[PDB]
């Protein structure tokens, strides 16, 4: 359940970090 | 849950027959948010009609603005037709200056 | 002054082949992006909805965005095959207060059934029951949980705070007044009316008046937007025939100066 929203959040983790 | 809209017709300036001014027509706490929205001019469709972006209020219920010129005279009669899944006919109300 | 700064998203799902997904943004009664289905790129309805971001965090954030709200699409209609139509609403934002508080709040067909709280996603009490594995999965890729956390407790109020800067001049914009008396009848008496139109910001006192004194039959009806970012109010008074004289209205803004209009009727 949720597979590409998990891929997104995973994806997009590191920009919001820095 | 299915939500019947409500409509209120306004205008934007007194009214003052022969002076160009705009007339509003509000939808709200409709759902689902699909609908189609009419305003008439002596029953007739007015083809410029201006939409605002479909939003939603604290409730979650759909709200929408519509929008258009017009020329208040003595003898024009004025409409908003709401077209929607939670009503079998559609819903009209006209323009009133005096309320 | 508080702002609700609030990011709405609007999600409806036919069948299989067919949903669409719109978004708008407002801080507090002003609309500040737009994102239509049909749009590739987030539009600005203000010279101001960059807020204080540069070019390219805003094209990268748009880029997020971007792959989320295909992304989302997908996993809905992966849910759905794992009734139509469907309908799904997001609400995510911050209030600000210089605290504060951000909440991300979803819908489904209508009814509030999930927020995000702290660090993980909660169904709310009586939502429904197959909700449960799907918020388990959810809770279990602590990738999305950290992103949603720092686009709540960080990106929100920081992006927010630069767009009361950007923003100043509309924000505290003061728009008059104009207000008009009408009338209908109502029974074997008459409703007056006192419209008024075209002020901004929405705080506004409205009364029917004897002389100095308010009438308490005074009915004031619901804000009403006009399509110039002004608002619109009525004030409606059930009045006996004859009673009609020496009544006025009254209308109060902090447009005004001090200086009331008072209509006769
Ligand atoms: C982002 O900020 C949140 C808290 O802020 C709220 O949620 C965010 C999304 C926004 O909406 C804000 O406006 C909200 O105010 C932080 O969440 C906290 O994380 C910590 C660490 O993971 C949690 O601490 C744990 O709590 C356990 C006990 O919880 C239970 O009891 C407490 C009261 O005692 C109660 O508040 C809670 O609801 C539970 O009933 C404890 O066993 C464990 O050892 C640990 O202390 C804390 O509970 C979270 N808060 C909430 C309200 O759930 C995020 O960590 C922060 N993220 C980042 C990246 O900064
Ligand atoms: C998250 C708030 C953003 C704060 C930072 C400010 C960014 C503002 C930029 C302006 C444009 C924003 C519009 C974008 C449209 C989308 C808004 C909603 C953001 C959603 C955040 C991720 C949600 C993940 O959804 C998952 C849960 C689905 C549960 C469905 C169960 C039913
Ligand atoms: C899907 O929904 C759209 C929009 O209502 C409709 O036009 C279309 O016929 C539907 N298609 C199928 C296969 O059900
Ligand atoms: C919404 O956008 C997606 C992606 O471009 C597209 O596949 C879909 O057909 C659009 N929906 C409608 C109803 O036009």
């Amino acid at each position: 359940d949720f597979h590409h929203i998990r891929e997104w959040g995973n994806h997009w983790k590191n920009f919001l970090a820095v | 849950i299915q939500k019947t809209p409500q409509i209120q017709v306004y205008s934007r300036h007194p009214p003052e027959n022969g002076k160009p001014n705009i007339l509003n027509c509000y939808v709200t706490q409709f759902h689902p948010p699909h609908i189609e929205i009419q305003m008439l001019k002596n029953g007739k469709k007015i083809p410029k009609v201006e939409m605002s972006d479909m939003s939603f209020s604290k409730d979650w219920s759909f709200y929408i603005l519509a929008h258009t010129e017009f020329t208040p005279t003595e003898t024009d009669t004025y409409a908003c037709r709401v077209k929607h899944a939670s009503m079998a006919e559609p819903k009209t109300v006209y323009w009133d200056r005096d309320m | 002054k508080n702002y609700t700064f609030r990011c709405l998203q609007m999600s409806s799902f036919a069948n299989r082949s067919w949903s669409r997904t719109d978004s708008v943004v407002w801080l507090g009664d002003l609309q500040t992006h737009r994102w239509s289905n049909d749009s590739a790129t987030i539009s600005f309805t203000k010279p101001w909805s960059q807020g204080k971001l540069s070019n390219q965090q805003w094209e990268k954030l748009q880029h997020m965005f971007q792959v989320y709200r295909v992304s989302f699409t997908r996993d809905i209609q992966e849910l759905v095959k794992m009734d139509y139509p469907i309908e799904i609403q997001l609400s995510a934002g911050c209030e600000m207060y210089n605290a504060s508080e951000s909440f991300l709040h979803v819908a489904f067909q209508g009814k509030y059934v999930v927020r995000f709280w702290g660090t993980s996603w909660q169904t709310v009490p009586g939502a429904p029951s197959w909700l449960d594995l799907p918020i388990k999965v959810l809770n279990a890729d602590q990738g999305t949980s950290a992103t949603v956390q720092m686009l709540l407790n960080d990106t929100c109020p920081l992006f927010v705070r630069g767009l009361l800067e950007a923003g100043k001049s509309d924000l505290e914009k003061q728009e008059k007044p104009v207000a008009w008396l009408s009338s209908v009848p109502s029974s074997a008496h008459r409703q007056l009316v006192c419209h008024v139109s075209g002020f901004y910001p929405k705080p506004v006192w409205v009364m029917w008046m004897r002389g100095d004194q308010e009438q308490q039959g005074t009915h004031r009806g619901d804000f009403l937007p006009n399509a110039d970012e002004t608002w619109y109010l009525q004030a409606t008074l059930d009045v006996e025939a004859g009673e009609e004289a020496g009544l006025a209205c009254r209308v109060k803004h902090s447009s005004l100066g001090g200086q009331d209009i008072i209509l006769y009727w």
